């Protein structure tokens, strides 16, 4: 019985974690694939900063 | 490279 | 684009057979049928990695000479098969400037145009006047029809 | 053993989901703050076109 209480916790916390993990997979990628507009926004923040500044130059 | 690879590179 | 087609008369296509092959082991990792910046990550962490960044935004942004934009795959691969060095001899400032001799035959430190076209008619292969369209853009960086050396040096260093 | 072992390899299970939702935690956190500082950046290089924009005029 507590075997199966821990199959159950084992799997459900696999789930939980699958679940969790999922979350921080898709987290991850998002955050990923955002930090990569993130880092083009900056490029391109930086960018449009060097088109006015370079005009300000 | 070839650090990474071996003895795949032979022709060049 | 010239380059690609020099190497690849160096050798064959079989070759780039296997090739694919080693690629059907790598081509994980396209995430837009490109090789794109989170392509560039994707497959560069796989190992836990990515370019020194220089290389990495670098391919982003900047060697996209066409308006491709970002990294291609085409642009990834770039970077991943120039890897095994072959150019050759890169001519640069001493050879550059000892030919700006007769390049700038004037003896004045700034070359016209027919000094180069009789080197150009004398060097062994082609000079589309497209291409001098291009060297006129080029060399000439001040583009005054007279070169000063340096300009002609970025004109014409690094290459075989 | 089947119990104990469901218990055990969930938790094998989750151990490697658990691993990667602690690599992908920690990614997602090393992404999200390089994500809010290439924002950041990116605000910053939009703040500082609107400093040069606006010195620009």
């Amino acid at each position: 019985e507590e075997a199966e209480k821990a199959a159950d916790e084992s799997e459900r916390g696999m789930k939980v974690i699958e679940s969790r993990a999922q979350k921080d997979e898709e987290k991850m990628e998002i955050q990923e694939i955002q930090l990569k507009e993130a880092k083009h926004i900056a490029e391109d923040a930086d960018r449009k900063y060097e088109e006015v500044a370079r005009k300000l130059v | 490279m070839q650090a990474l690879l071996g003895a795949r590179a032979k022709e060049s | 684009d010239d380059i690609y087609k020099a190497a690849v008369e160096q050798l064959t296509e079989e070759q780039k057979n296997e090739f694919k092959a080693a690629f059907d082991i790598f081509v994980l990792g396209a995430e837009d049928g490109c090789i794109s910046t989170k392509e560039l990550g994707k497959v560069m962490r796989m190992l836990g990695q990515n370019p020194t960044p220089e290389e990495l935004q670098e391919m982003i942004d900047e060697v996209d000479e066409d308006g491709s934009g970002t990294v291609d795959f085409d642009e990834f691969l770039v970077m991943m098969v120039r890897c095994m060095k072959d150019d050759s001899k890169g001519k640069s400032e001493e050879e550059l400037s000892d030919l700006f001799r007769m390049f700038d035959k004037n003896a004045d430190g700034y070359i016209d145009l027919d000094e180069l076209k009789i080197m150009l008619q004398a060097t062994g292969e082609t000079i589309t006047e497209d291409d001098i369209e291009e060297l006129m853009k080029d060399g000439d960086k001040n583009n005054d029809g007279r070169i000063d050396y340096d300009e002609f040096l970025e004109f014409m260093k690094g290459v075989e």
